[PDB]
RNA sequence: AUAUGUUAAGUGGAAAAGGAUGUGGCGUUGCC
RNA sequence: UUGGCACCUCGAUGUCGGCUCAUCGCAUCCUGGGGCUGUAGUCGGUCCCAAGGGUUGGGCUGUUCGCCCAUUAAAGCGGUACGCGAGCUGGGUUCAGAACGUCGUGAGACAGUUCGGUCCCUAUCCGUCGUGGGCGUAGGAAAUUUGAGAGGAGCUGUCCUU
RNA sequence: GGGAUAAGUGCUGAAAGCAUCUAAGCAUGAAGCCCCCCUCAAGAUGAGAUUUCCCAACGUUAUAAGAUCCCUCAAAG
């Protein structure tokens, strides 16, 4: 459950460490976003030498949330943190690695490169 | 089309084909009997009257609705049925396919049938604009003295009155509500039960009317 | 369609007619179609 | 009226013919008598207008009962087709769905090369309406001429 | 109500420059 | 709108912005329909019909406004005492303190600025939202109803295929 | 989805021999109008309809069918 001003860890090696959510995309009046949704964010904290730098306005896909998600079989998955991945327009990751587990809903979202690079897909 | 009366028992869930979780409402629709057939020639419209949930027979000095009074008893005997607790009319069905005094079984519906369910929603008593009409609160701090009030109710000299239809506090719930395009999940002839996908109006034990969907 | 208070022929082929109580100009040239209004 | 002022058909007056190609009855204006030949009463403006239009309608009835009417449409464009699906017409005019134009009484459809369509009937108004609907399915476009045009109708063509 | 005519816009029952084969009455002339 | 006039109100008609709650107009912002195009297509320009619904979350500023960030189908323009303080707030603005610039001999003052500065009221009538009692409906009564009429709802994106 | 329409688009058609969507006729045509969908509704004093129940004598007394008072309550408040 990600809204404007929510801060998210970045689960890739693109340079960004923490981002702040600027906008939840996908319609007028949309307030919250979850796993697989795309957000506009600003990089509040970055590591040295990364492609993505502090102060940049980028787009990211949410890959895990504390709220988690509910699947049609009545099962749920929840994570210990909110983490996102910086993406390009082609939905490919800007970084070259993905850290930590990501939700399988990314596959339905067509973030196949992220799913492939993830060390675990639950 | 098709129609039946029942009591809402409660909510549960089932697992469909491919394992998806289907939340369902259990409706017990035993003891449904056609009491009357209204026609255009006599009543001006076509309908079948269905009684549901047999009650006790008439007795002298009855003090509650558990016992049929003499008018109700005569009305039921004309159909050769026990007096019923709930009586409702169905206009959607075709009256030429029913006889007076015939049972309306749960086997009338079939799994996959699309239905509309009508019932009296749960009562909530006297409620304010925030809950009853879903309005916004005023600020809770910053010196505010406006929290759950309804706000401005009109304009100035024009119009010097409050319009009809203004949203204000008052009794909430207890209204007739129709939920449309639900699905019949399962019909269980023993126990006379229909499983409706989703949820329906009213408290547990409340009367519900199941009809074939208009749309 | 030109909707104008002042409708008048624009070439020699323009024709002034009245339809449903409105003064119009019709022509082979669609640009010259005019209605008063 | 200059317009206002037959054959083995009936012309048995309201009017109702019994010609070779059908009956084709109607009412005509109620203030105009006939001897055929119509006559204008009171010489008023409305009287003259109605005299002219009544004479035209009567001549049309005679012509339709005698030799009928035929409107011809042509389809221009690569892949455009017109089939006769039994009695009705089916048009493939570049849409994602074929268009079904349903035949009507005293009206018959014909197709040549599945490109030139013809509407035949006793009633001039009905034939004109059917032709106008077949045209309205897809009217001509000014840049290439594609569409269902009238056979003898001029199409204004614009450049690229 | 009576006689004669005008309007078809509910004009009558809120407005202009300007536009128009609306319609009635006077006419001046060109062609036949 | 800025004004002109001084006709209601000075034995008081609370002023700006915001909040809450709306309601109406159409000169229509989006969506629906259409004509023309200097309309190839995708896009556009312009005019006509159309008020059903819809029409944002922030940074700055008391602000209205405006600029900017990021969205959206769209982020329309106006009326309702520049709608709405016996519904709220009180940042600004007519108050007593103090200071700067400036003017004044001075007391003090301001096409100015700056920090601080008490928002009362138990609803009689109409109105509105709910909820009962009486009588009427040509016998009395239980239940089921028709529907004159009224209210509600009415938005729209993206993707695949053709 | 059905009916009637707006701006439009016409067909037939004269006044005006021709032309002309119009003057009489005939079509078509909007998220809009009237319905369709949901809710309330006979104090609709125009007070409607159906089924069933009840039936006395001398304003009075007692009553019918049926309601209540009072009492135990909750899905209602
Ligand atoms: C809080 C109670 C006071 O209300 C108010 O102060 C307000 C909030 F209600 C108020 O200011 C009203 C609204 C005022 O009226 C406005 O006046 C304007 C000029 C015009 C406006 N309209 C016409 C446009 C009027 O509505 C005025 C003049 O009160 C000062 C009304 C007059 C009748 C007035 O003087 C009254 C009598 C005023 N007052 C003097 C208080 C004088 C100041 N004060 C004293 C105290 C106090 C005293 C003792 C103990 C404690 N703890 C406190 N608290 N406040 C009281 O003792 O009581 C009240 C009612
Ligand atoms: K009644
Ligand atoms: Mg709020
Ligand atoms: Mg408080
Ligand atoms: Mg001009
Ligand atoms: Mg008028
Ligand atoms: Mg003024
Ligand atoms: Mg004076
Ligand atoms: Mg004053
Ligand atoms: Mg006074
Ligand atoms: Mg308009
Ligand atoms: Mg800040
Ligand atoms: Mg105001
Ligand atoms: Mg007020
Ligand atoms: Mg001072
Ligand atoms: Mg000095
Ligand atoms: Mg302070
Ligand atoms: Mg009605
Ligand atoms: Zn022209």
């Amino acid at each position: 459950m990600i809204q404007q001003e929510t801060r998210l860890k970045v689960a890739d090696n693109s340079g960004a460490r923490e981002v702040l959510t600027i906008k939840v995309l996908g319609g007028s009046g949309r307030k919250t976003a979850n796993i697989g949704d795309v957000i506009v964010c600003t990089v509040k904290n970055a590591t040295p030498g990364g492609v993505v730098k502090k102060g940049d306005v980028v787009k990211a896909v949410i890959v895990r949330t504390k709220s988690g998600v509910r699947r049609n079989d009545g099962s749920y998955i929840k994570f210990d943190e909110n983490a996102c991945v910086i993406i390009r327009d082609d939905k490919g990751p800007r970084g070259t690695r993905i850290f930590g587990p990501v939700a399988r809903e990314l596959r339905e979202g067509n973030f196949m490169k992220i799913v492939s690079l993830a060390p675990e897909v639950l | 089309t098709k129609g039946i009366l029942g009591r809402k028992i409660g909510m549960t869930q089932v697992f469909g084909e491919n394992g998806e979780l289907i939340p369902v409402t259990v409706v017990e629709a035993k003891e449904n009997v056609v009491l009357q057939k209204k026609t255009v020639e006599v009543d001006g419209y076509n309908a079948i009257q269905v009684g549901f949930e047999d009650k006790k027979a008439y007795k002298k000095d009855a003090k509650s609705n558990k016992y049929a009074n003499k008018p109700a008893e005569g009305h039921a005997k004309k159909a050769d049925a026990a007096p019923k607790r709930f009586i409702r009319e169905f206009r959607n069905v075709d009256v030429d396919a029913y006889e007076v005094g015939q049972e309306v079984s749960v086997d009338t519906f079939v799994a996959g049938d699309v239905i509309d369910v009508t019932g009296v929603s749960k009562g909530k008593g006297f409620q304010g604009a925030i809950k009853r009409h879903g309005q916004s609160r005023g600020p809770m701090s910053h010196g505010s003295h406006f929290h759950r009030a309804p706000g401005s109710v009109g304009m100035a000299s024009d119009a010097s009155r409050v319009f009809k239809g203004q949203k204000m506090p008052g009794r909430m719930g207890g209204n007739t509500v129709t939920v449309q395009n639900l699905e019949v999940v399962q019909v269980d002839t023993e126990n006379k039960v229909i499983l409706v996908k989703g949820n329906v109006p009213g408290p547990k034990k409340g009367l519900v009317e199941i009809r074939t969907s208009i749309k | 369609m030109k909707v104008r208070p002042s409708v008048k022929p624009i070439c020699e082929k323009c024709k002034v007619i009245k339809r449903k109580g409105k003064v119009m100009v019709i022509c082979e040239n669609p640009k010259h179609k005019q209605r008063q209004g | 009226s200059r317009v206002g002022k037959p054959s083995d058909v009936t012309v048995t007056f309201h009017v109702t013919v019994k010609g070779p190609k059908g009956e084709l009855s109607r009412t005509l204006n109620e203030r105009m008598t006939f001897k055929i030949e119509v006559v204008r009463p009171s010489d008023s403006k409305e009287d003259r207008t109605n005299h002219g239009t009544t004479r035209a309608l009567l001549n049309n009835m005679v012509q339709g009962v005698s030799q009928g009417y035929v409107k011809v449409l042509e389809l221009v464009g690569v892949g455009y087709r017109a089939q006769m699906q039994g009695k009705d017409l089916i048009l493939n005019v570049g849409y994602s769905h074929p268009v079904e134009i349903k035949a009507e009484e005293n009206i018959t459809f014909s197709v040549e090369k599945n490109t030139v369509v013809k509407v035949e009937g006793i009633s001039k108004e009905q034939v004109g309406a059917l032709a106008s609907n077949i045209r309205s399915v897809r009217p001509p476009e000014p840049y290439k001429g594609k569409g269902i045009r009238y056979q003898g109708e001029y199409v204004r063509r614009k450049e690229g």
